[PDB]
DNA sequence: GGGTTGGGGTTGGG
């Protein structure tokens, strides 16, 4: 019944791995976990990946202690710019001497499409890889005992 | 486009482990001052310290206080640096909450999500 | 000791709470979706004045000290506060939008958020207000938030505002989901 | 103003008693303007010089005021599918009738006694003017053939032709000031 | 001279309004930007619908909608996504057609209220339009431009863009004003002739 | 000091067929007026009242009036008004603010009502569309003789019986169940014309903005006002632009009852200090009042006027009958028409 | 928008059509052949079909669906209700937006529906004819409600704490007695 | 601790 839940890249994975396996589900772009779901939370660190020809869509990249998943920035048509979130990881990454932190991140996925990355933070602290950690533990929880 | 698999360990499961592609993450060492990079374990109140050779001491920023590697372990104290990112921490790094949650982790109910099977 | 409630333990709480009903709460979450399509602020006297009698030209004058007050600008927002559980929406007042003010802008003095604000309404600069607003988007806090079951114009409505706005850190509420994970999986 | 429901006398008529009406009904207006000289405010000296401030203002107002109700009155009454010579006439001879009201009615008052007077004389005899010459060059006009003329236009030239519009007013005078 | 005219049409009238600069239907802009061709066939009511629709925007952008041979045109999101999505890029803005009824929060809108002209932004002519536009292109469509759909003989229905009520829109001393309307209709009667007992004149002594 | 010493020394008023010219009176003359012009309305429609008999419901639930006097050439004229709301009983909104929304339904009825149950005319495009009708038959039969009839009703508003009014609301079919309320903006072409291409020009240069408000029904209607959101009329083929809102509105005939049950049975006005109530008719400044009445005395002409139905066939006698609100005009070619109907509605009366 | 759906007043409708129903099967079935009575008293079919007239629609916000069953659910303000409908013909003439979920729909008509099964009464309402106009994503918190998919024990549930639900579960109850009484 | 939308303007019929 919530749109939003936290899931790691091994989540992603064997969530998009099934879908794409059992395909008889409903005519419908959501997902199915406990439920249908848009919008998913995760930490991990995030690095640039070089695309080719590819001008309106930015290839993301978060590799995470279960696995690396793909996402695509979008960007302004009237203008070619980046999105203040991105400008401030792009300047820290430069100011830093070219040193990739992990990022609070939040993404939308829908099936036969990409997972588009909405907006991020980058994290200082390493407490909040286990705040994720029993949060991702106890909404898993949640979502089971509620399906009952 | 590739699938490589980290868990997250504390001190006293490398011994059992003897060598796995793994990571782990600890707070950095200055009073030993090793040539290489050594790290620590827990709130410093026992001594638990390993050391990784690939990375030199120095060449990390000057500002970073925590961090953690993924990669396989050598031998005891000894682990492999393949891949280090830094953590600035103004904020003491918790350990116990972290210890529970790699044991729940480790506990069979929730390990479907953490790894495979 | 403190003890911190989910916001779908609100709403049912909220819900089932009859009219004239007030309870308090502490919550881990962050603002998001301030609101400025109605007016952002009210004028009241220094002496609290209850009814301020409007004029032309800038004129002011209150009724329960009877002077030439200068008026006061005081700073009314909305926005929606939301967890990793549910969304709802909140009433901001003056001294935590203030407060808020002073901590994405430094250079604006706490009490000269509500005088700064409607200058730039009153001179014709949106465009830095909207991007002062966006820019405390997805900001994480703790909250304590109160609701009240109470009736406007014959309709029950349900109303809620934040007290205290807190800077955040993640080792008690880290604390607190392990309990709270480690109790369930005891259960 | 309905087309459908008065003649060209019936509409020239209705014009000439409701203008008649609304100039006594406006002269206070101006009676009040004259109490303030506008000679001390910069925004109407800069525009209308220190002399004559007042006059030349309340021409302006009179002249713009008469050709935007002139305009409305021929789109009321006329389709788009008269013809603009017929249009323009008939535009002419409805502000001449507006102008020689207001010239009449405001001929013997004190303060406009003097130099307003001589300029709304000229606007009149302006109007009047190019009233004749639009109804001498329509003959031309229609002379060359280029034109079919419908029912209406046929009663327009018909009407035109019997007040005797190409010379002077004085047919038509008193067929529209009868009371 | 000019005349006023009984019969009018809406583009004309738009090409007199210097603010606007590009004003045109919706099938020349189509065409244009080179989306469809004439040799491409469509429905009756479709085609009639893309040259009812009438389209204005404050700038020319026909270059910005240039269609791009990187990659072609297929749809496989909902209407309403595609509509949200625009709504979410919007932001803070909150003068638009699109917006009205609704609210935004975070990367989720919330409808709450009754508008009577979705029915136009959901129809099926609405469906085939993104299906030609494309998602990413639709989406700044919505919001580059002022929409105005013909629904009557005369009439026409904007259904996107910034609010037409938005184009209807260092101090100096005011007097004081006599309140003369006060003297009108006073029923009151006094013993004694003068003036009220609640006035300065009475309460001093 | 001259406000004060004015309002408390003077009554200070307008005549009734003086426009808008002042006239001043001294106070003991304005209270031998008052208490002469309480007898009059005492004797025919105003009665003493006491809270005691009005339900508590009503009395917190709805505004009293206030009521003014007017001078005329050898009597008065009444004016009564409902601006003032109760700060008392939580009421924030008069009468009319109260009522508007039954103000729109019966505004909607007056569409129907123009041409449908009666003879009513509410606008000189509907009096002058009327008159050309008849004139272009009048120019068909051949430009024969004519004669006319003009009469009023003397104070239409109180000779109108609740009961009947009631009932023929009750009755009524034209008036349905549940209503719809849509509110949204309009922008017309306004009276300029089209400048030729000084380089400020903006959409007010051309157009007028207004706000409208409509009432529909949830009928399959053939207007479909639910594909649009409006019902404009226009008289040239100029453009027009509407962009709706996002505030409805649900209206049921059942309050439109209580409404108007309350006004014709419990109307309240005050008068120094003095309460009274209304024994016949509807109120009169009331934003329903006028369609009420056409509506009421539409009932009963067309009850009265069936002959008029089929006279234009039956031999052919070309005829117009106009009513706007108590005021009668009717225009035939037939002697023996008119007087038939003066009969009819004498009879009638 | 609470109060526009609350102004509605569908408990008004609700009692008139079923008062409109009973009196019509009264009148209909006063032929009172027993051997007839006895022979249409049989377990699972329906026996009356009473169409409401063009006056009482309303308006309700769908909050959930089920096709296997054809069971919808209805709501405004206070009180959700849960009918039936047709077939999915209906859902497809009803233009939705995106999905019939959490969208705003107004019923052109509908019809009452009378059954006999186990040794009893029970009447269903069947949703004729729909129209989706908006889409309303706000949840409705409904503290009350009644159930036409089950009955008696359906519709008194929850009376005690609305008086309108009181009142409509007494007029089902006076209903189901003089159904019974006329049959049996 | 807040809260329809308060005005501005005044002609011609009823
Ligand atoms: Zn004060």
């Amino acid at each position: 019944p919530q749109i939003t839940v936290p899931l790691n890249c091994f989540m992603i994975n064997q969530i998009v791995k099934a879908a794409k396996e059992n395909p008889q589900a409903h005519s419908g772009n959501h997902y199915e976990w406990y439920g249908a779901f848009e919008n998913a939370i995760i930490t991990a660190k995030f690095e640039f990946l070089q695309s080719i020809n590819d001008s309106p869509k930015i290839m993301g990249k978060l590799s995470d202690s279960t696995g690396c998943i793909e996402v695509v920035i979008q960007k302004s048509k009237m203008s070619d710019e980046l999105p203040e979130f991105v400008q401030a990881y792009e300047i820290e990454l430069q100011n830093n001497g070219n040193r990739h932190k992990y990022v609070r991140a939040m993404l939308k996925m829908r099936k036969n499409a990409q997972i588009q990355l909405l907006y991020f933070s980058i994290v200082n602290d390493a407490n909040e890889i286990s705040r994720h950690g029993l949060d991702l533990c106890l909404r898993y929880l949640q979502r089971k005992h509620g399906i009952e | 486009q590739e699938q490589v698999m980290y868990p997250r360990i504390l001190f006293e499961q490398m011994a059992q482990f003897r060598g796995k592609k793994v990571t782990v993450v600890g707070n950095v060492c200055n009073e030993d001052q090793n040539d290489s990079l050594v790290i620590e374990f827990g709130p410093t109140g026992l001594n638990q310290h390993v050391v990784i050779d690939n990375y030199r001491r120095v060449d990390l920023n000057n500002t970073t206080k925590f961090v953690e590697i993924r990669g396989v372990v050598l031998n005891q104290n000894i682990v492999s640096c393949e891949e280090l990112t830094e953590f600035e921490q103004k904020d003491p790094f918790d350990f116990d909450t972290y210890s529970k949650l790699i044991h729940l982790s480790q506990s069979d109910k929730l390990s479907s999500l953490f790894t495979d099977q | 000791q403190r003890i911190y409630s989910s916001i779908e333990e609100i709403i049912q709480q909220a819900q089932a709470s009859e009219i004239g009903q007030k309870k308090e709460f502490y919550v881990y979450g962050n603002l998001v979706s301030i609101q400025m399509k109605n007016k952002l602020y009210y004028y009241r006297c220094t002496c609290q004045g209850k009814s301020v009698l409007k004029y032309h030209g800038d004129s002011f004058f209150c009724e329960s000290c009877q002077q030439f007050i200068n008026p006061q600008v005081h700073l009314m927002l909305r926005a929606f506060v939301q967890d990793s559980t549910g969304t709802i929406p909140v009433m901001i007042f003056d001294q935590q939008s203030s407060q808020l003010i002073n901590q994405i802008d430094p250079s604006i003095h706490v009490q000269e958020a509500g005088q700064y604000v409607k200058n730039c309404i009153e001179n014709g600069q949106e465009e830095i207000i909207r991007q002062l607003f966006s820019k405390l988007d997805f900001a994480r806090f703790i909250f304590e938030i109160q609701f009240e079951n109470k009736e406007f114009n014959n309709e029950q409505e349900i109303a809620y505002k934040v007290l205290k706005i807190e800077k955040e850190n993640i080792k008690e509420e880290s604390k607190y989901l392990l309990k709270k994970l480690e109790h369930l999986i005891n259960n | 103003f309905n087309p459908n429901i008065n003649s060209f006398e019936g509409l020239c008529r209705q014009l000439y008693h409701h203008s008649k009406a609304t100039v006594m009904k406006f002269y206070p207006f101006m009676t009040k303007l004259f109490q303030i000289d506008l000679k001390k405010s910069k925004q109407y000296s800069v525009q209308y010089g220190k002399e004559n401030t007042n006059e030349n203002f309340l021409k302006d107002i009179l002249y713009y005021t008469v050709e935007d109700v002139c305009k409305i009155l021929c789109y009321l009454q006329f389709e788009d599918e008269i013809n603009s010579n017929i249009k323009e006439i008939f535009k002419n001879l409805y502000s001449w009738i507006m102008w020689d009201i207001i010239v009449s009615y405001l001929k013997k008052k004190k303060q406009f006694k003097g130099y307003l007077n001589k300029l709304l004389q000229k606007i009149r005899k302006s109007r009047f003017f190019y009233l004749k010459e639009g109804c001498k060059s329509l003959q031309l006009i229609l002379s060359q053939q280029k034109y079919q003329l419908n029912k209406k236009e046929l009663e327009a030239i018909e009407f035109i032709d019997l007040n005797n519009l190409i010379q002077d007013i004085k047919t038509l005078i008193p067929k529209i000031s009868a009371k | 001279k000019q005349m006023l005219t009984r019969k009018e049409d809406l583009l004309t009238v738009l090409k007199q309004i210097s603010a606007l600069k590009y004003v045109s239907n919706l099938y020349e802009f189509l065409l244009a930007t080179e989306k469809i061709v004439q040799t491409s066939e469509l429905d009756t009511q479709f085609q009639e619908f893309l040259t009812t629709t009438i389209i204005a925007s404050e700038q020319n952008l026909v270059e910005n909608y240039k269609q791009k041979y990187n990659q072609p045109n297929f749809s496989q999101l909902t209407i309403k996504q595609v509509i949200d999505d625009s709504i979410i890029l919007l932001g803070n803005k909150q003068n638009y057609v699109q917006q009205i009824g609704t609210t935004t929060i975070g990367f989720y809108v919330e409808y709450e209220n009754i508008n009577l002209s979705r029915q136009t932004l959901y129809s099926s002519n609405f469906r085939n339009l993104l299906n030609i536009f494309g998602e990413e292109d639709f989406k700044y469509f919505l919001i580059d431009f002022l929409v105005f759909t013909k629904v009557e003989q005369n009439g026409y229905l904007q259904v996107a863009g910034v609010c037409l009520n938005q184009y209807f829109s260092e101090n100096q001393y005011i007097y004081p004003e006599i309140q003369r309307s006060q003297i009108f209709y006073c029923n009151h009667m006094g013993r004694e002739p003068g003036v009220f007992k609640s006035s300065f004149f009475n309460y001093s002594e | 000091i001259v406000i004060p010493v004015l309002r408390y020394n003077f009554y200070i008023t307008e005549k009734h067929k003086e426009g808008s010219q002042i006239f001043y009176y001294r106070k003991p003359i304005w209270k031998l007026v008052s208490k002469l012009t309480i007898v009059k309305l005492e004797e025919e429609n105003l009665e003493k009242v006491e809270e005691k008999l009005i339900p508590e419901d009503s009395f917190q639930k709805y505004p009293q009036g206030k009521l003014r006097i007017i001078p005329k050439k050898g009597s008065f004229r009444p004016i009564m008004t409902f601006l003032r709301k109760d700060k008392q009983k939580n009421i924030k909104l008069n009468l009319n603010q109260i009522l508007m929304d039954s103000q729109l339904v019966f505004r909607n009825l007056k569409d129907m009502l123009g041409q449908k149950i009666g003879y009513s005319v509410f606008d000189n495009k509907q009096i002058s569309e009327k008159f050309a009708q008849f004139i272009e038959k009048w120019k068909n039969k051949g430009r024969p003789q004519l004669y006319y009839v003009t009469l009023d009703i003397k104070k239409c508003y109180d000779s109108i019986d609740q009961m009947k009014l009631l009932n023929f609301f009750n009755q009524s079919d034209l008036i349905q169940d549940t209503y719809f309320i849509n509110k949204y903006l309009l922008f017309q072409r306004n009276k300029r014309p089209l400048l030729q291409i000084m380089d400020n020009i903006n959409f007010p240069y051309y157009f007028n903005l207004k706000e409208r408000q409509i009432a529909y029904s949830l009928y399959d209607d053939d207007d479909q006002i639910l594909q649009k959101g409006f019902k404009e009329i226009q008289s040239d083929d100029r453009p027009f632009i509407v962009i709706n809102q996002d505030k409805p509105r649900c209206i049921t005939k059942d309050i439109i009852h209580n409404h108007l049950k309350h006004i014709s049975q419990y109307n309240v006005i005050s008068f120094n200090k003095v309460k009274f109530r209304q024994k016949r008719g509807i109120p009169q400044g009331l934003n329903i009042s006028g369609v009420l009445c056409s509506f009421y005395f539409g009932k009963l002409e067309e009850e009265y006027t069936q002959f008029l139905k089929n006279a234009e066939q039956v031999n052919g006698s070309i005829n117009l009958l106009m009513r706007l609100t108590d005021d009668y005009l009717f225009i035939s070619d037939s002697q023996q028409n008119a007087l038939n109907l003066i009969v009819q509605l004498q009879n009638c009366a | 928008m609470k109060l526009l759906l609350q102004n509605q007043n569908i408990f008004q409708k609700l009692k008139n059509t079923l008062n409109g129903c009973i009196k019509k099967f009264y009148d209909t079935y006063q032929d009172l052949e027993q051997m007839q009575k006895f022979e249409m008293i049989v377990e699972d079919k329906l026996l009356f079909r009473y169409s409401c007239s063009q006056s009482e629609m309303f308006s309700a916000q769908i909050q959930a669906h089920y096709l296997e069953k054809r069971v919808l659910q209805l709501t405004d303000g206070n009180v959700k209700y849960i009918v039936n409908f047709r077939d999915k013909g209906v859902l497809d003439k009803a233009n939705f937006f995106d999905t019939p979920n959490n969208s705003l729909v107004i019923i052109r008509q509908w019809s009452y529906e009378i059954y006999y099964t186990k040794n009893t009464f029970q009447i269903n309402l069947v949703i004729d004819e729909m129209r989706c106009i908006d889409i309303i994503t706000t949840i409705f918190y409904c503290k009350l409600e009644l159930d036409f998919t089950q009955g008696i024990k359906g519709i008194s549930k929850s009376s005690s704490f609305s008086n309108q639900i009181y009142e409509y579960s007494a007029q089902y109850y006076k209903a189901i007695q003089l159904l019974k009484k006329l049959l049996i």
